DNA sequence: ATGAACTTCAAAAAAAAAAA
């Protein structure tokens, strides 16, 4: 259940997304407010606004990860993600505004799927 | 075997000691009862009323039968010693002075023409006394209560004289063995044979006996009159040969059944129902009970009248019969009668259409569920009512649902518009309306009505793929983390979104979902917020894009899908579970 | 374990019901509940009541709801029912599964309600769970025999020549009174913390309010016996004596139904007890059930037994039922629940309605009907609605249930003998009932209270302005109207000159027995010197109740017999008036408004117009009366004696219906619905409460004398659950029917003080 | 009454702010889901119209059937609490009631009401008829979290002494409404609503939103009423025809546009002139 | 004379969960 090459600027933010608080989360698990927490609410429908900030705050998560190729793992889907988002867009579309909680959630079972990310990784 | 069914439970009623009208009469609705003396002399008018709370019209008499009077010189027929208040006291409401002498004038005569055939009586010798009076007759309608028996159309005296205390004139054992004498004699010298329904010789009867309790009027329940119904020549009733005495018998058959406990509707469809031969109630069984077992023909009927009513009692239980119950489910058409069931089959294959409905009606309930088990169709059909179950509408709902539920047939897609319009206009979808709209969409489903689709189970299926039955579900755990987040809401997410989210997903599972990361930081057990995270992840793992608009199809799954998954979450481990195994 | 009952102690401990000796008790409890009818089959339900009990998961609830070792409500009642079906037999089983499955959730149908073929269906899981845990720790396998053969014994040591299926819910009703009897007292001997009912434990005078039985006969029914007769030798007590010498004599014979005919004032309530003992004592009979139409008569029985027998008279008005506490009732009231008391005196509508009962509470009585002399006062007003079923139980309760129906009404209910109207049996009553009484219809000549003046033979009806004229020429006037309107509408008809007194059901029940009281202190006025002032008195059925008034005249409405012998037991009430008093019928206007009072009157006026009602207050034309009235409206009502009949066939035998049979089985056809209109009783002003229900027409008027100046309020309705203080409320109802209240919106305090709107 | 029939296009903005939020979705604008264009209700225009003539009017003849607590069988039972009391036999008493209703209530004699309902008052369909509004372009509704520093039931106050309860606020950054209108003159005739109270309802058109203003609205606008007055009680054209000569579109190369300088109205009053007037009442 | 037209007939019928 997830299209990886989906195209839908709203679902590729939404895995995008997913994949920075997967990094948030895996940089430092025990964590108050993760950008689900905090992001998830304009990320999902002002993606300009965070997901400009979100990479300024993604390297150092990328950092913060205990294992330095995990980081690659999940930086490398992030490139992923991103080579299907053109650009962050002003305001997400309304069926774009669903398909970003589609892509979070998407991506959060495909981050979470055991294998799927390590896997899907070796074969790039 | 419509009418040797019932000819062969007359001959068992009239032999299970049941008291039913012994061939020559007729359990009439006698309401204003004459009382006269030996000699005449109109002593009082009782009126033997007082039942169900339209007064129905009198203690049912065992009197002589009705003659089928129907006719322009209905006059000359005149029922033996009751009749009518126009009959017994030329007496004419609105039927005007000549139409009610003339019919006078020959109940006088019927009962004169009696007197003469059996005298020395003084129960008959009296009312011919008193039928040779008027005066005394006049007298009838200056009686305490005469009054409102005026008011009531086509009432029935008849003529109980005193000294006799609760027997008629036409229940003495003269009269009583003239009718069975009038009906042995008079009523075998006819066309010699030959019975449809037994099959004897029987001298045939036409004029089949006015079957009452159908019809607004009782109306002669195998009758073929009109210039083409009649098959052969056959006019009126040897166009079906049924002999006299077996025409009375089923005629008083329905007359008792459509008068007796036996009556029931199954929906808008008044049925008489009476268990067929009993077996021959097996030695052991037999041997406790004396005589010994008795096949009294309406004995277990509420085998199958508390299966009908379980439909609305919502007790129905899977019946194993094999004890087969004749469930006559005769209707009017205007005054003919349209046998509309005809069932020899047991219980258990007439609940064939209620187990379907109860079935297609299985909804998911946790522990201690304060729903019932099978949910009672006015309290299932309370929960696409207003607020309480009387408004809705009674031709495209209850009188249709419980048709299209006692039948198995296609719920009317008015229960996804009502029951959608109460999932979303109370904010909430109650079992009953998660249950009704699973039956809906089963037999949606099952008609080929609802193509795609599959059908729904009891449970919640995490799979189903179904845009608005995912969503449905994408719902129940949005609202149960927020349910667990703030355990007291006063605006839930249904309370507030359900409306929309329900039948508009994207103008709200945008926005839902925004909410929902703050729902699952605020559980206070953070491995329940993965948990629930998690499951949310697998609902909208069968969701690709949340649906502009969802079909009235789906806003039915989304009903169906946020109670599945709500009882899937307020299930015992369910979501701990389903957690633990990924 | 298995934990029956968990009672948390009055010590702030808990202990355990073992289900072991719960089960074993209730069993061995009603073994003995049964005589020959069901003493070792009643046990194979005892032993299985609560088999359910055993439940893995009621194991879990009983502790969770009574807090034993630290809210689910299980079923339990099933699966003993339907462990019963799978073992004993497919008859046998369902016999004994009505008991059991229904010894909490009241006796069930088969079919309709509650029915226990679905619930034995949906049994099958529960039974599994609870078998489990009855062969999982203890109870030896043969704890449950199930003997059938053993089984088929008590059946057929009772049911002579096979089962009568019409009558074979009476011991699936007495045989579950023995049920629930049994675990109520043995759940209760553990709710209160006896740990047995049959032993000292519960039978311990603090437990559940003994009484004597036998030994109290001779000292204190001979004590009231001999202080009564010795106290007058006039023209009462010459045939008072002529009663109850004969009432004594009748008791020899065997003749188990016999019935009273004993005019107002002529011993009725002396006798029929003395009857009633001499006959309990004889023929091993273990109590003595007094039935009452109304709880009017209920207050005239309990002060004279009491006189008679002290404190042992047990008593539920079930309308009543005054609120005084601390062990006179509640402890007493403890032994009425069940009737386990050798003098219970209720009314025959908590009588009959639990002699054919479903409910659990109801049914615990049908014990002790069997086996004692039930006495039926004023039983003449046995509804002819339904009177087929409780003729069909009565003739069979006299038949083989050692019971002796006692009908010690003035005239006489006719309960049929054969009422066969073509062939068939309708009404099959009571057979050959002895009057006890040597001459029924001279003695109501000798003891003939009352001359009686019917009206004239025409069809005239006397006018409502008429009759207030006929009652304004003549003092002290009862004037029994049949309905409420027309008792407004006679009320509205009498002059001021004066005092008229309304009593209808458009009034309270405390109100009436207020009104009634300051009736009987006029009346006393009138004898023991006199009122200036007229007296008279507008009522309906309400003074029909046996209420005690010595009226010197009482014209009564047109309607039925059994109404006029009524209104005549108003008339010259006791005697100590001249030669005799005068009752006069009267042909009101459109009378009798439906239903039986207009069968009523068509019967009384189809009599005097036909020769009939020569004297009529004698009994040969009371019976004439009821021969007419019972075939006049249908004997059975809904269906109750065709509910009852069991109806037996191999897939669903014995497929009784009981909360169908007793949800239908209404005596008071209480039809519309029950407004309370607040009228102030009274008060003592000592910190008042007293509402002074059954002191009203002693303490209030000896100390306030009938100047109609009393002041005094008592107001209620606190709006509190208190689980109590319930007979402040519908102790002062009124009825309307449901066509009179859309014409009142509610417009409250419009109910004067003589009548409601 | 009026003898013409009008059909009017009013082009109302939002600028900052929920103009119509749908109770079935949070409070987030009413939006057509698969165009994603904003939706502002009939009834929220002739309610925020209601709320112009409960303010302007407060004159009998003009009431508004109205505010909170307004249960309206109350009003309706006054209506036969009149000189219809009796003397308009039930059957026409309740046209009667109609007529009070519409006399009184202007936004009964300018919109209908469903007043069937209490000493039944009848059932007016109302001249002025406006239809949804659907924006122009697709309101990119905002969703603006919010904070409050306090809270509501002593039961979600904080387990510390932080109270706070942040609540949302649901904002179009910019959403030009295109309510189109009808003044239907047969009906007029059945409510009494005159030229008089048509020119309320114009200037309430114009100037309801400068008065309705709410943290929830932030900033909404008439940005034109452009009213066809046919010359005939019918149509001198079809009304569609007409709304088609307000062409509003977003200007030439603004992506989304957020203000009403983003959209040109295109008024086309080219031809209409066979028998019909055009008054750009609004804009 | 056969067949439509007409005139009589008769006077409805009513429900619905707990939970031991
Ligand atoms: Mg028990």
């Amino acid at each position: 259940g997830l299209d990886r090459n989906r195209q839908d600027i709203g679902y590729v933010l939404g895995r995008l997304f997913a994949v920075l608080e997967k990094i948030q989360a895996e940089a430092n698990p025990g964590l108050n407010a993760t950008i689900a927490d905090r992001y998830f609410g304009s990320a999902s429908s002002t993606p300009i606004a965070v997901f400009g900030t979100l990479m300024r705050l993604l390297p150092h998560h990328l950092n913060k990860l205990e294992f330095e190729g995990r980081a690659v793992q999940l930086q490398w889907e992030i490139r992923q993600i991103l080579e299907h988002c053109q650009r962050f867009p002003n305001h997400l579309n309304l069926e774009q505004q669903g398909l970003f909680a589609i892509g979070y959630y998407h991506e959060t079972q495909f981050l979470f799927t055991k294998d799927a990310l390590k896997n899907l990784f070796n074969e790039a | 075997m419509i009418l040797h069914a019932l000819t062969q439970y007359y001959q068992r009623k009239a032999e299970s000691d049941g008291g039913i009208a012994q061939e020559g009469f007729e359990n009439k609705e006698i309401p204003f009862i004459i009382v006269i003396d030996k000699q005449g002399n109109f002593i009082q008018l009782e009126d033997t009323r007082e039942l169900k709370v339209k007064k129905k019209v009198g203690r049912t008499f065992l009197v002589p039968k009705g003659l089928g009077r129907s006719g322009s010189k209905s006059y000359e027929v005149s029922n033996l010693l009751w009749d009518h208040y126009g009959y017994v006291l030329a007496y004419a409401g609105e039927k005007g002075q000549e139409q009610a002498d003339k019919q006078h004038a020959s109940f006088t005569a019927k009962v004169n023409e009696l007197k003469q055939a059996l005298p020395d009586d003084a129960g008959v010798t009296a009312v011919a006394a008193f039928l040779s009076s008027a005066e005394e007759k006049s007298k009838v309608m200056q009686a305490a209560n005469w009054a409102e028996c005026a008011k009531v159309k086509g009432c029935n005296l008849s003529f109980r004289l005193v000294d006799e205390a609760v027997d008629l004139v036409c229940q003495s054992k003269a009269v009583r063995e003239y009718v069975s004498q009038a009906n042995q004699t008079q009523s075998d010298n006819a066309q010699k044979g030959i019975c449809l329904v037994t099959g004897k010789a029987a001298p045939i009867a036409r004029l089949h006996n006015a079957v009452k309790g159908v019809n607004a009027k009782p109306a002669p329940f195998a009758s073929v009159n009109l210039s083409a119904f009649e098959s052969y020549g056959k006019e009126q009733g040897f166009a079906f040969p049924i002999g006299e005495q077996a025409m009375f018998e089923y005629t008083t058959a329905l007359n008792t059944l459509l008068a007796g406990e036996n009556r029931f509707r199954i929906g808008d469809v008044t049925t008489v129902c009476w268990g067929a031969k009993r077996t021959p109630l097996e030695e052991s069984l037999a041997s406790m009970i004396n005589g010994g077992g008795k096949d009294n023909p309406d004995a277990h009927i509420d085998a199958v009248k508390a299966l009908y009513k379980s439909l609305y009692n919502g007790q129905y239980c899977k019946p194993d019969g094999e004890d087969k119950f004749y469930l006559l489910g005769l209707s009017p058409n205007s005054a003919r009668i349209v046998v509309r069931f005809w069932h020899e089959t047991t219980v258990a294959a007439l609940s064939e259409s209620i187990a379907a409905w109860y079935d297609d009606l299985q909804m998911v309930r946790g522990e201690n569920s304060p729903y019932p088990e099978y949910m009672p169709l006015p309290r299932l059909l309370g929960n696409l009512v207003l607020d309480g179950k009387m408004e809705n509408l009674p031709s495209d709902l209850i009188a249709q649902i419980t048709d299209a539920a006692l039948n198995n047939r296609v719920l009317p897609v008015s229960l996804l518009q009502a029951a959608l319009r109460r999932n979303k206009a109370e904010q909430k979808i109650t079992y009953g309306r998660a249950s009704l709209l699973k039956a809906y969409i089963n037999r949606a489903i099952r008609a080929g009505r609802l193509k795609n689709m599959k059908e729904l189970t009891m449970g919640l299926d995490r799979n189903r793929q179904d845009i608005g039955y995912v969503l449905g579900r994408l719902f129940a755990v949005l609202e149960k983390i927020q349910a667990e987040a703030n355990p007291g809401l006063n605006a839930t997410i249904a309370d507030r979104y359900f409306g929309s989210a329900s039948s508009t997903p994207i103008a709200v599972f945008g926005t839902l979902m925004r909410l929902l990361p703050h729902h699952l930081n605020k559980l206070e057990f953070e491995g329940r917020a993965v948990q629930l995270q998690w499951e949310i992840r697998q609902i909208l793992e069968h969701c690709q894009r949340f649906p502009n608009h969802l079909n009235l199809e789906q806003q039915g799954l989304f009903a169906i899908g946020y109670y599945h998954e709500t009882q899937f979450l307020f299930t015992k481990d369910a979501l701990k579970n389903l957690f633990n195994e990924a | 374990d298995y934990i029956a009952h968990a009672r948390q102690d009055s010590s702030n401990a808990w202990h355990s019901h073992p289900l072991q000796k719960h089960l074993q008790k209730v069993a061995q409890l009603a073994k003995r509940f049964a005589g020959r009818y069901g003493s070792l089959f009643a046990e194979y339900a005892g032993l299985l009541h609560d088999l359910g009990k055993f439940q893995e998961s009621f194991q879990k609830y009983i502790r969770n709801a009574s807090g034993f070792e630290k809210l689910r409500k299980i079923p339990h009642s099933t699966a003993g029912a339907k462990y019963a079906v799978e073992r004993l037999n497919p008859f046998f089983g369902h016999l004994l599964a009505y008991l059991i499955a229904g010894h909490h959730a009241g006796l069930a149908d088969w079919y309709d309600k509650g029915s226990l073929k679905r619930r034995l269906q949906q049994a099958d899981d529960e039974l599994a769970a609870s078998l489990s845990g009855f062969v999982e720790s203890s109870l030896p396998e043969d704890f449950f025999p199930l003997s059938d053969d053993d089984l088929m014994r008590d059946f057929f040591a009772f049911w002579e020549d096979g089962a009568k299926l019409e009558e074979l819910h009476i011991w699936m009703r007495f045989l579950f009174s023995c049920l629930v009897d049994a675990d109520f007292l043995d759940t209760e001997a553990f709710m209160n913390g006896y740990a047995d009912a049959d032993a000292a434990a519960a039978a311990a005078a603090a437990a559940a309010a003994a009484a004597a039985a036998a030994r109290r006969y001779a000292e204190q029914y001979a004590q009231l016996s001999a202080a009564e007769d010795a106290d007058k030798n006039s023209s009462l007590n010459q045939e008072r004596h002529a009663i109850l010498q004969q009432c004594f004599s009748a008791a020899e014979t065997d003749r188990t139904l016999f019935s009273l005919t004993v005019p107002t004032g002529g011993g009725k309530t002396l006798a029929s007890l003395g009857f009633a003992l001499k006959h309990a004592l004889k023929f091993g009979k273990k109590r003595i059930i007094y039935a009452i139409p109304f709880t009017s008569i209920i207050e005239q029985n309990a002060n004279v037994f009491r006189n008679a027998l002290g404190d042992d008279v047990v008593l539920e008005h079930h309308s009543n039922l005054e609120v005084k506490e601390d062990k006179e009732t509640a402890k007493t009231r403890l032994a009425t629940e069940n009737w386990d008391a050798p003098l219970i005196v209720t009314t025959n509508v908590q009588l009959f309605e639990s002699l054919f009962a479903a409910k659990t509470s109801r049914c615990r009585k049908i014990h002790n009907i069997a086996d004692s002399v039930v006495i039926l006062d004023e039983a003449q007003q046995l509804p002819r609605d339904f009177q087929k079923p409780i003729t069909d139980m009565m003739r069979v309760l006299a038949r083989d249930y050692g019971v002796t129906f006692v009908l010690c009404t003035a005239t006489q209910p006719e309960l049929g003998k054969n009422i066969d109207a073509f062939g068939r049996t309708i009404l099959e009553g009571l057979p050959d009932v002895r009057e006890i009484v040597a001459d029924k219809i001279a003695l109501s000549e000798k003891l003939r209270r009352v001359r009686i003046k019917m009206p004239p033979p025409n069809g005239e009806t006397q006018s409502w302005q008429k009759i207030a004229d006929e009652i304004a020429a003549r003092p002290c006037v009862l004037a029994v109207v049949n309905t409420r309107k027309h008792a407004q509408k006679l009320f509205a008809a009498l002059p001021s000159n004066g005092i008229k007194l309304h009593l209808s059901a458009n009034m309270c029940a405390t109100h009436c027995s207020e009104v009634i009281a300051l009736v009987r202190r006029y009346l006393a006025l009138y004898r023991a010197g006199s009122l200036h002032k007229p007296l008279w008195l507008v009522s309906t059925q309400l003074i029909e109740a046996g209420v005690d008034l010595d009226f010197p005249c009482v014209y009564r409405a047109m309607a039925g017999l059994d109404s006029i012998a009524q209104a005549a037991g108003r008339c010259n009430r006791e005697g100590k008036l001249p030669q005799l008093g005068e009752v006069v019928v009267f042909r009101a206007e459109e009378g009798a408004p439906s239903g039986s009072l207009k069968q009523g009157q068509d019967i009384t006026e189809e009599m005097l117009k036909a020769g009939l009602l020569d004297d009529p207050l004698s009994p040969l034309a009371f019976a004439e009366y009821f021969r007419r009235f019972n075939g006049k409206g249908d004997v059975d009502k809904h269906d109750i004696t065709r509910l009852l009949t069991a109806e037996a066939s191999n897939e669903n035998p014995l497929a009784i219906k009981f909360r169908t049979a007793a949800e239908r089985f209404h005596l008071i056809d209480n039809q519309g619905v029950a407004l309370i209109v607040p009228f102030i009783p009274l008060a003592h002003w000592e910190k008042d409460g007293s509402p002074q229900i059954v002191e009203a027409e002693l303490d209030d008027f000896f100390r306030r004398h009938l100047a109609a100046a009393a002041a005094a309020a008592a107001w209620a309705a606190a709006a509190a659950a208190a689980a109590a203080a319930f007979p402040q409320p519908p102790d002062n109802p009124d009825n309307p029917f449901g066509t009179d209240q859309p014409l009142l919106a509610a417009a409250a305090a419009a109910a004067a003080a003589a009548a409601a709107a | 009454t009026i003898e013409k029939r009008y059909d009017f296009v009013f082009l109302f903005d939002v600028q900052d702010g929920n103009p119509n939020g749908d109770p079935d979705a949070g409070n987030l604008p009413r939006i057509d889901p698969q165009t994603g264009e904003g939706l502002v209700t009939d009834v929220c225009l002739k309610r925020k119209v209601r709320n112009f003539i409960q303010m302007t009017q407060n004159d009998e003849h003009h009431d508004i059937f109205i505010r909170e607590k307004g249960i309206l069988n109350n009003l309706i039972d006054e209506a036969h609490e009149q000189e219809n009391v009796k003397g308009k036999e039930k059957g026409e008493k309740t046209e009667a009631a109609r007529q009070y209703m519409c006399s009184r209530y202007y936004d009964i004699r300018t919109f209908g009401a469903v007043m069937t309902t209490g000493k039944n008052a009848g059932q007016v369909r109302g001249p002025v008829q406006l239809t949804f509004s659907r924006s122009i372009d697709p309101i990119m509704t905002l969703e603006h979290s919010i904070t409050r520093m306090a809270v509501t039931n002593e039961k979600d106050a904080s387990e510390t002494g932080d109270n706070r309860t942040m609540g949302r606020k649901f904002t179009v950054p910019y959403g030009l409404y295109r309510c189109h209108g009808f003044i239907s003159t047969h009906f007029a005739k059945q409510t009494g609503f005159s030229e008089n109270d048509l020119e309320l309802f114009w200037q309430a058109l114009v100037n309801m939103f400068d008065h309705d203003h709410s943290a929830a609205r932030g900033q909404m606008n008439a940005r034109g009423l452009y009213v066809f007055e046919h010359s005939n009680n019918l149509g001198d054209a079809p009304a569609d025809s007409l709304f088609k000569r307000i062409q509003v579109v977003k200007k030439d190369g603004v992506e989304v546009v957020r203000s009403f300088d983003d959209y040109l109205v295109s008024v086309d009053d080219k031809n209409l002139e066979e028998t019909k007037l055009l008054r750009k009442l609004g804009g």
